[PDB]
């Protein structure tokens, strides 16, 4: 690609989890 | 050299009294008193006084006075003359263990904040008048200083190695006091001692010995206190010191297996913890031979909710006992199914819904490390998921939520009437939930869904936007983030299919009147903002109605936190760092509106101080900040270079000091930046070359280095000869290889097109080329579809090369595809 957003691992991280 | 009178005495008593009473303003009153007061250091050696010395007054007064002295020590400590300090000090440590619990307890609480606060370095004697306490003939006294210097090596850990290493002589001590016949003494020791392990402190390694087997003879000790120090000690130990644990691990096994269970639910979480570790260890298998076959009924019996949680509805057995099973089930990958699938049996059609619950929690938990083997298992199981969503317990629904999205892959892969479109209906109703908890499960399983089906979503785009917005009136605070967060990915899954105007008038209005409302400070503009440069990347041209009031507010973000950065690092004392992530983000999302408006964004830059602020932010010391100002500046070099232009000779040297690998993404974003400021430079780039060449010649033949940086560093190697070929074709025989080994890959569009127009022009060292003229033949059969003036120049030097017919022997080595794909476009 070009250029990296590092944004989907922001939003990962914010997402529920159980554990 | 200083002693009280009786006029003043009372005064401060009446006070301190006062200070109790139960009435609603008298406690406001005796406040604003306190107030003023607490800055006066005669007011503070009362204070201590009444605590250690008026033994005739109460024990209630007493704590409190003390209790106010410490307040003024955390705030005010700074301005005590070393007099009064002292005075406070002395009294203190010859009080350590009063008879009174309350007053012993007061006395430490004082210790431990003068210790910390004002600096150990300033108390030099503290800890050897401490150690000589411990030594001492009365228990309480004995306890009290040991109580405080757990306290002390909790807070001050890292102050081992200049006291003058205090550790060396301690830690030696401590270990004498394993045997103590008190628990609670015992309990101070193995907890003092914890604090050093994962440091490698040389004084407890060196007594590494010794402390195992001190560790082992306290292993049954009754006391849950000593059980679960013990059981950290040998967690602890297992990290740094395995080689020493080794000869002793099937004992050790055998005994955490047992704590794992135990009656007291705090040591079991401190038990489990050891499982976890040990995963991570090469030596698991071998390890866990004998007990595995009882480790892993243990671990999914103490998945379920304790009783507490469930009567509730944050680390406890629960999630340490899953986080155990999913890195276990990443160890042993398929060879975990045949002892988990008959638990699975089960529990996931159990009549109980905790049980099942906890069934379904084991299902998510293996399912990335046992995903091949569960392949066979998923048409029966996924279906009936789908139907635990509509169960009737909300905890229920919401671990099916997670559990299903661990599947979202496979789900993605089959055909989409079959599992993909029942399960995002029924995800959808979900998102309305009525439960709290549920509709953050259902949003963020939703959002993992999204990221796996990209277009796949687009037949069911309005009925998403539907729920989605809809959600905007149920949902409040804690949920609106994840619901952002869907809306953002939804953006990027589907792209421009988002920009009609149903769809932007029908989510724009809830999205910026959320934005309004939101104030400069809160850190929910992260999510909202980081929604808005999906959106506004998905929306392109039809986000022009909103931008104007989006971009100077970004602006706004950068500039105020780069002003509050220079005010805290001018007194430091007075002004508090600022949250760079405020400008992280807003700098993004300036990113998003540059992609997204492309040259309709000039007119906003043409009236900004954009990039003098960029200027500085290229050269934080924080790496995601140069990571997101470098991405700004190749987007703003596509949209608008006018503005750009006479800022390049000062960019072009921070731009070739960014050029590191260590930092994957800022490496990335530099080289990106440096290939389209190329395309609009021209010849003109000629003598900033050299300030990168060399570089990233290096870093396109580093290995292991991530595929995506390469690609970004073939493309502008590509462009940089493309644009000033003299000083660029030289490097040809050192890149070629790796250069066409990355391009070979990546799909036929503009970038591809400008990086190989490049790689053509370096037609001025076709020497460069011969010895490894294979990749560049795979190279030009990578393209599918070229447009004509590329495919002109293409048969050039394929044509070029055979005329140098003898290349049938080299030309055979062609797999099949390459060599017919190379007649069919250009006829060799």
């Amino acid at each position: 690609p070009g250029k990296m957003d590092s944004r989907g691992e922001h939003r990962q991280d914010r997402r529920e989890r159980p554990y | 050299e200083w002693k009280p009178d009786e006029q003043g005495l009372q005064q401060i008593l009446q006070l301190l009294k006062e200070s109790q009473s139960p009435d609603t303003t008298i406690q406001r009153t005796v406040q604003q008193k306190l107030e003023q007061l607490n800055q006066y250091p005669d007011f503070n050696n009362y204070l201590i006084f009444v605590l250690t010395k008026l033994k005739s007054e109460d024990e209630p007064t007493r704590s409190l006075s003390g209790l106010i002295l410490k307040n003024n020590v955390k705030a005010h400590f700074q301005n005590f003359p070393n007099g009064v300090t002292d005075f406070i000090k002395s009294e203190c440590l010859n009080n350590i263990g009063d008879s009174s619990p309350l007053i012993r307890a007061t006395v430490g609480i004082l210790i431990t904040t003068i210790a910390s606060k004002g600096e150990l370095q300033n108390w030099p004697d503290l800890l050897p008048k401490l150690c000589s306490l411990l030594d001492s003939e009365d228990y309480n006294t004995c306890e009290g200083a040991f109580g405080a210097l757990q306290k002390i090596c909790e807070d001050s850990a890292e102050i081992l190695d200049s006291l003058d290493r205090p550790l060396n002589i301690m830690i030696p001590k401590f270990l004498q006091f394993f045997k103590h016949s008190s628990p609670k003494i015992r309990s101070h020791a193995v907890a003092c001692v914890n604090q050093f392990i994962i440091s490698r402190t040389q004084a407890l390694m060196l007594h590494i010995d010794s402390f195992i087997e001190n560790l082992f003879a306290l292993a049954g000790d009754e006391e849950p206190e000593v059980r679960k120090n013990v059981c950290r000690a040998l967690v602890m130990l297992l990290e740094v010191r395995m080689d020493r644990l080794l000869p002793h691990m099937h004992n050790i096994v055998e005994y955490m297996l047992q704590r794992t269970q135990d009656q007291d639910e705090n040591v079991a979480l401190e038990a489990c913890e050891f499982w976890l570790t040990l995963a991570e260890q090469p030596i698991c298998k071998d390890v866990l031979v004998r007990h595995l076959p009882k480790l892993i009924p243990v671990l999914v019996n103490g998945m379920k909710y304790s009783d507490i949680d469930i009567i509730l509805l944050d680390w406890n057995l629960r999630k340490c006992s899953a986080a155990a099973l999913d890195v276990l089930a990443n160890v042993y990958r398929d060879e975990l199914l045949p002892h988990i699938l008959p638990l699975l049996k089960e529990l996931l059609f159990h009549h109980e819904w905790v049980v099942k619950e906890s069934g379904i929690l084991v299902l998510g938990a293996i399912a990335e490390g046992c995903m091949q083997g569960m392949i066979p298992y998923l048409p029966e199981l996924i279906p009936h998921l789908i139907q635990c969503l509509s169960d009737k317990k909300a905890l229920v629904r919401s671990i099916t939520c997670w559990t299903l999205s661990r599947y979202a892959h496979w789900v993605v892969s089959q055909p989409p009437d079959t599992y993909l479109k029942p399960l995002m209906t029924e995800l959808l109703k979900r998102i309305l939930d009525s439960n709290k908890r549920v509709q953050e499960a259902a949003c963020s399983a939703f959002a993992t869904l999204e990221e796996e089906a990209c277009t796949e979503l687009v037949p069911y785009l309005a009925y998403i936007l539907d729920t989605l917005v809809f959600a905007f009136s149920k949902y409040q605070h804690k949920n609106l983030l994840i619901l952002y967060d869907a809306i953002g990915t939804l953006a990027d899954s589907v792209g421009h299919h988002l920009n009609k105007p149903e769809y932007i008038q029908m989510l724009m209005p809830p999205l910026i009147q959320k934005w309004n409302m939101l104030k400069d400070e809160d850190k929910d503009l992260f999510p909202l903002l980081e929604c808005l440069s999906s959106v506004a990347t998905a929306l392109q041209s039809g986000f022009l109605p909103y931008c104007e009031p989006v971009y100077q507010r970004c602006v706004n973000l950068v500039q105020k936190t780069l002003a509050q950065a220079m005010l805290n690092n001018a007194q430091p004392d007075q002004y508090e760092a600022p949250d760079k992530d405020f400008m992280i983000v807003a700098l993004d999302l300036l990113s998003g509106l540059a992609e997204g408006l492309g040259g309709n964004i000039e007119q906003l830059v043409a009236r900004s101080n954009i990039l003098t602020l960029m200027y500085q932010c290229m050269q934080d010391k924080m790496p995601e900040v140069r990571q997101s100002s470098f991405a700004l500046l190749g987007d703003l070099t596509k949209a608008c270079f006018q503005h750009v232009k006479p800022c390049i000779a000062d960019f072009m040297p921070i731009l070739g000091t960014n050029l590191n690998p260590e930092f994957i993404s800022v490496c990335n974003n530099a080289t990106w930046a440096i290939g389209e400021i190329s395309i609009q430079m021209g010849i003109e780039m000629q003598p900033y070359i050299p300030m990168v060449l060399h570089q990233l010649v290096e870093i396109i033949n580093r290995p292991n280095t991530p595929k995506t940086l390469l690609e970004n560093t073939a493309i502008t190697i590509g462009r940089l000869g493309y644009v000033c070929p003299q000083e660029v074709a030289p490097m040809l025989q050192q890149f070629i290889r790796p250069w066409c080994t990355s391009l070979r890959n990546i799909r036929d569009n503009e970038e591809k097109d400008s990086a190989f127009r490049g790689i053509c022009t370096m037609s001025v060292n076709p020497s460069g080329v011969i010895q490894d003229f294979i990749f560049f033949c795979d190279a030009v059969a990578s393209w599918i579809n070229p447009k004509d003036d590329l495919r002109d120049m293409f048969c050039k030097i394929l044509h070029g090369f055979k005329n140098q017919e003898n290349w049938r022997r080299f030309s055979d080595q062609f797999p099949l595809p390459l060599k017919e794909r190379l007649a069919a476009f250009y006829g060799v």
